[PDB]
């Protein structure tokens, strides 16, 4: 041309997850914080550069670690090491140029015995192994000694027909970065009497960039004109496995030669991709971390069921209802756990109750351990013991039920602000209470407060689910049952009545499975979704395995929501519920 | 015995095998190694088949900080193309080879499982894709699956269309199907 | 008319709870000490002796450590002392007539200070603290010092008017057994000096049997002999809080007296209801052991279904069948909790594999800390932490899928006559596998052990549940369960790599378990119904309509799991020929026929 | 006003409370100990009454072995009954504590052989006595209904003696228990 001569960098960087588990193994191992360093090996492949690569990949996994595990053939061992750092500080305020320039002096020294040994690789690293985050820096010292040398080349195409030998000589020597021509022009290793003679230098290039060799190629440049101080002209050799070898005819210069200890201009700090001399920091939690892998698997269950089968399907207004289970008893466990199968995350439980000896049979958050402690508060923990990402919440807060005069003014004044905050704080509510009675207070709040309601409520051998939505009846508007019917049939929702297992099952289930068909978005002048049919009220008894789904309209003299009746309220707030809960009769004058 | 059934054994998996690293070189044997849960049905050295950081240019479907305030400081002064580790398993539960894909991207650091979806063909992915450790190291790392469940079914179809060398070449046009955007070193 | 006095047992135990209660709570067992000595009070209260009782209740509390402690108006307080035995043998070996002695001898030495206070009681004791049992045996020091002496006594109806005074002297005076007259027919307390002169002598009385005093009567003669032995002839009041009291003219006597060293005789160790000098054992579990108390809990709910809605119930047939679970997964976990709310109390589950991370949402059995272990063992292991009296097993064990070539023939083999095994080892087998072709084999052996079967499997918003044996209903495989026309989600049922909607699993496993039950009830005469209801033969399902169905299949000639030419091949060629079949079945239909018929 | 409603203020407990140890002095309120959950509306000596061992001859419905072998040198049973208030029902509330005739405790499914059938299986329950610290297992009976019940009996041709009508109430309920 001619031209100076310039580098490609000498590889990049790959780090495998087991890199960094075999990192934080070793790291857990010891308490001293002290920074370490360790011995690092990669075995390089340079038949097999990716095209979208510049340079061979640098592969650490945790074999890195384990010394010489072993070698394939025409791979060449690359040595390095691991300066871990324990406080970020030190990671941060390291003189990068300074660690880089006292790493190239080790390979000088190294060099000048072996021009084979001049070459390595150093990982700086901080782990945060909490975070599962971890820090990082390949560093590559690539040296040119003195600073003042560089080289002058142009194209040497004649040298054509060498490139087989020499491509063939280095997959043989696996440990050779270096070879040279003797007088006959046969490969031979590089010796610094032979090679004054011949002068003709190969190297087994890192690089694929088209004309431009490795910034290796500064190292073994560096220890030939030490080796041979008043060589000018020679023939350079860039040996790769591809079809893309060149040879250079090579003329050192010089740039401000200092006269007789030469000094060193050290580069080979990798880039990011974005060109910058950077650290790497790599958030591996997804990858690592038993929690964050479970939230993964768990929303991956979901999205199968919109992939797979119902497209249209809304599966994250699901995940952000925050849900109000009204109970802990039976019902408010398997709702609840019907509920995280179908990723509801914020759950907050109202319970004033202790779980008790029996409870655990028929109340799935419970053990045989829990009995005597209260058990809003240990039902959240259940549940974050089963999902802890679970934004689970448990309130000990009685319910006022009605037609009862009242215990304690203050404290269930205060129950009852209290009650009616945790409704306006959340999206859907769940009524799994005990009996009517302790059901008429979070009606007519949620009717108030403008909520979507799902009740809940068992029988002996029957169960209901309904909901007065956003028009509809309340659980108040109408009876729920003739007092004509079965004596079975008139058990529902009474607080003495015993249930068959099965019932609260089967109630929890389909109570769920209507919330998350309501949450989706309504069909064209249908009362259906992607998840079928929305009925106002679903009925069901076991004794004949059977189903009833039924509407109510809302009525007009109803003690929960009728007109009236919400009228008195916000303007008599609870001075109004405090005589409705003590005269009911009076409840009744206010609805007509 | 194997275009029968589309499907073959542990004795001839190793050939397929055997002659797949030898045609396509990029593809080798395991190494024995001592962070490998081995099969003894098979080999020592024939568990399993490796391809390293095979590129991927486009995606399948068209084909608190602080550490970014650290980054800056600690700086001295197209993307995301991405890099694929592809193994080869042979399953017992059927008789035919499964594959897996390790990413990367083009930092050449981990990608995470959501993103190496995106690299799934979308049929493949939502019917056949799975997220498993290598089953074949111990301390193990995160994979795609791809997930046998049918297959074979599949490859017999393609062998309704010649030795049994070529299984693992046939399998590879198929696997080319799943994951299109990686290119076809194979 | 003149008899020699007889005496009749100072006091009747009774032991509340929370006397056992308040030894616990003392962390004793946790004590490495041979032996443990506190002392104890009881108030007696001699206005209220039980019609049945011939003395004075001694009732010991948690309240009988206290040692002080509020005592009611006129309440007699008592003072004793409880040695407890941490070694049963030291507790069965101890000499009972030396201790009883040692006892006595403090009294004595106690008593010639103060006569008031010669009387005492002790406990020993042994608790067993985990078994919750109990063994006691009250002591009461009665002793005739010297052993020589006994007491002539008559009859004296002369001192009536006495008896009125000296009752209301006691109640007043409750820290005083004994009290006398003085020279003017006043009540004073007992003085040596006075009664030396006055020979009349009143005691409290702690026992209701006509004519025969408290044992405690002899402790206190002893005494007063030893202040007077010059005394002979004197009058002795027994006074009751009742119209029982009674005068007596006594007499010390002697029996082979000693030299003018004085030994003495004791007794009183306590009698059981047989009339026996021997310890009591009681069981307190019933009453305290949580695990005894929470599994009555749990049989007391069950019972008021039957009391209150269902009288003729059987809970009993329910509790004791032996249900084995092929299926640890949603459909396991959920049986199994419908299982124990029932009363169930073995339970089997079989499955080979291990928690996932996404497993405990959906399964009810495991915790995010579960993931990774085995299983069965864990579901098992989470049945016990809900209620530990569960006999609760896990059993890790593949079930051989049909149309798949075996990957170990002995190992599968053996995995084969294993599940047999528990099979005809219980009496209900529900079949909660993934796919259908996992049915079939359990299916096959659960026909010929004769054992009923529940099948429950699932599909995307539908479920099917079905019973088979024991007219002829067929089983799981006699029928297509659904047709290939049918749609896409109604043909997910029992497909493997089906995500099912959360609801369906749960709905599946009540009405799986409901009908478990209801089997197990007494059909009526004629009906197909119970005192449970109806027992289809199948059950289905639907989520987008909210709708269930059942139906009734007719067994199949050809069916693959039951025709007669398969129960045939499988009874002679056994294992050959289920190996040949999970491996190759056009082999299976060419057998039932079925090869016959296409 | 109660006779009206059939229930009672916490001050007109303490009223037939006292009226009954009164003309039953084998009936009296707690002493002050420390094992004893007070209610702070009631005064701490008159949180409950009871009375102690009454004796049981018949059940309701008709009115180790070696070592004690080793160590030697049907029947009756005794009742202890308290009475609490109910805060919920404003009315009395029954407890019973059984022994057999050796004077040890019975057990829960003992003592249910001394309920009369109807209210045995009905009305009737397992329960630590409330007013108790660290608790004692006994047989209680629901003020469910009770008057109901009290209103019934009292319209009978003074407030003292609420106690005293209800106590003949309960010996329906444990008929082999003596009474007077
Ligand atoms: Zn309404
Ligand atoms: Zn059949």
């Amino acid at each position: 041309s001619e031209r100076v001569l310039s580098y490609a960098p000498a590889f990049k960087s790959f780090l495998d997850t087991s890199f960094f588990q075999e990192l934080s193994r070793l790291k857990l191992d010891v308490l001293k914080l002290d920074s370490t360093c360790q011995p690092l090996t990669v075995n390089l492949d340079l038949h097999n550069i990716p095209k979208s690569a510049d340079q061979v990949p640098l592969f650490l996994t945790n074999r890195s670690f384990e010394k010489h595990n072993n070698k394939r053939t025409n791979e060449v061992p690359l040595q390095g090491s691991i300066f871990n750092f324990n406080v970020l500080d030190e990671f941060k305020n390291l003189d990068k140029q300074l660690f880089l320039h006292q790493r190239a002096l080790e390979c000088w020294e190294d060099g000048i015995k072996d021009i084979n040994k001049c070459v390595s690789f150093v990982i700086i690293s901080f782990a945060d192994l909490k975070k599962y985050r971890f820090y990082y820096w390949l560093g590559v010292p690539c040296f040119q000694r003195p600073s003042s040398t560089v080289l002058h080349v142009r194209p040497e195409p004649s040298l054509k027909g060498l490139f087989s030998k020499c491509q063939k000589w280095f997959d043989v020597n696996y440990s050779k970065w270096v070879c040279i021509l003797d007088a006959d022009d046969e490969i031979v290793n590089y010796d610094k009497c032979i090679i004054r003679k011949t002068k003709v230098l190969a190297i087994r290039d890192t690089s694929t960039m088209e004309n431009v060799p490795s910034a290796l190629t500064k190292n073994f440049l560096s220890v030939l004109q030490y080796d041979v101080p008043d060589l000018i002209d020679f023939k350079l050799l860039i040996i790769r496995q591809n079809e893309g070898s060149f040879a250079l005819n090579a003329t050192f210069a010089s740039i401000d030669p200092q006269s007789s200890n030469p000094d060193m201009k050290v580069s080979g700090w990798e880039r990011n991709v974005q060109g910058k001399l950077a650290p790497r920091v790599v958030d591996l939690s997804s990858l690592l971390d038993p929690l964050k892998i479970a939230d993964q698997s768990v929303d991956l269950n979901l999205k199968l069921m919109k992939w797979r089968i119902l497209p249209d399907l809304n599966l994250d207004i699901i995940k952000n209802t925050k849900v109000l289970l009204l109970g802990a008893g039976t019902l408010g466990c398997y709702v609840s756990r019907a509920l995280i199968a179908w990723g509801v995350r914020k759950i907050t439980f109202v319970d004033n109750g202790t779980v008790s000896y029996s409870n655990p049979v028929r109340q799935a958050l419970y053990n045989f351990e829990d009995c005597g402690k209260p058990k809003a508060e240990l039902a959240a923990a259940s549940l974050k013991r089963i999902f802890p990402l679970m934004d689970a919440t448990g309130v000990k807060l009685s319910i006022p039920m009605i037609g009862h005069k009242l215990v304690n003014e203050e404290a269930q004044h205060k129950d009852f602000d209290r009650l009616r905050a945790l409704i306006k704080e959340h999206d859907i509510i769940f009524l799994l209470v005990d009996s009517r009675e302790s059901r008429w207070l979070p009606s007519l709040l949620s009717n108030i407060e403008n909520k979507t309601v799902i009740n809940a409520a068992l029988g002996f051998d029957s169960y209901l689910v309904m909901r007065h939505g956003n028009q509809l009846g309340c659980y108040f508007c109408h009876d729920v049952v003739a007092p004509t019917d079965s004596l079975t049939d008139r058990t529902l929702d009474q607080m003495c009545t015993v249930t068959r297992p099965g019932v609260a099952m089967m109630a929890s289930s389909l109570a769920v499975e209507l919330m998350t068909s309501l949450l989706q978005t309504k069909y064209s002048g249908s009362e259906t979704t992607v998840l079928g049919d929305i009925p106002h009220q679903i009925r069901g008894f076991l004794h004949n395995f059977s189903i009833l789904k039924l509407e109510t309209p809302a009525y007009e003299h109803c003690p929960a929501c009728s007109p009236k009746v919400i009228e008195a309220f916000t303007d008599l707030g609870w001075e109004f519920v405090k005589k409705a809960l003590e005269h009911p009769l009076y409840l009744e004058e206010i609805s007509g | 015995t194997f275009l029968t059934t589309g499907q073959i054994t542990p004795e001839e998996f190793v050939q397929a095998g055997d002659y797949l690293a030898h045609m396509f070189p990029t593809w080798k044997w395991n190494e024995e190694s001592s962070d490998i849960s081995y099969r003894d049905f098979l080999p020592k050295n024939k568990q399993f088949l490796i391809i390293r950081k095979v590129p991927a240019d486009k995606r399948a479907e068209q084909a608190i900080d602080d550490i970014d305030e650290l980054i800056q400081d600690m700086e001295i002064k197209m993307a995301q193309e991405r890099y694929y580790d592809l193994y080869i398993a042979y399953s017992t539960s059927y008789r035919v080879p499964k594959m897996y894909i390790v990413g990367f991207n083009s930092n050449g650091s981990p990608l995470s499982p959501e993103q190496m979806f995106e690299d799934i063909s979308a049929d493949y992915r939502t019917k056949t894709a799975t997220i498993e450790k290598l089953p074949f190291y111990k301390n193990s790392v995160l994979s795609v699956s791809i997930h046998p469940c049918k297959h074979a079914n599949v490859m017999k179809i393609l062998l309704d269309k010649l030795r049994v060398d070529q299984y693992l070449i046939v399998f590879l046009k198929f696997i080319t199907s799943v994951t299109p955007s990686i290119q076809h070193d194979y």
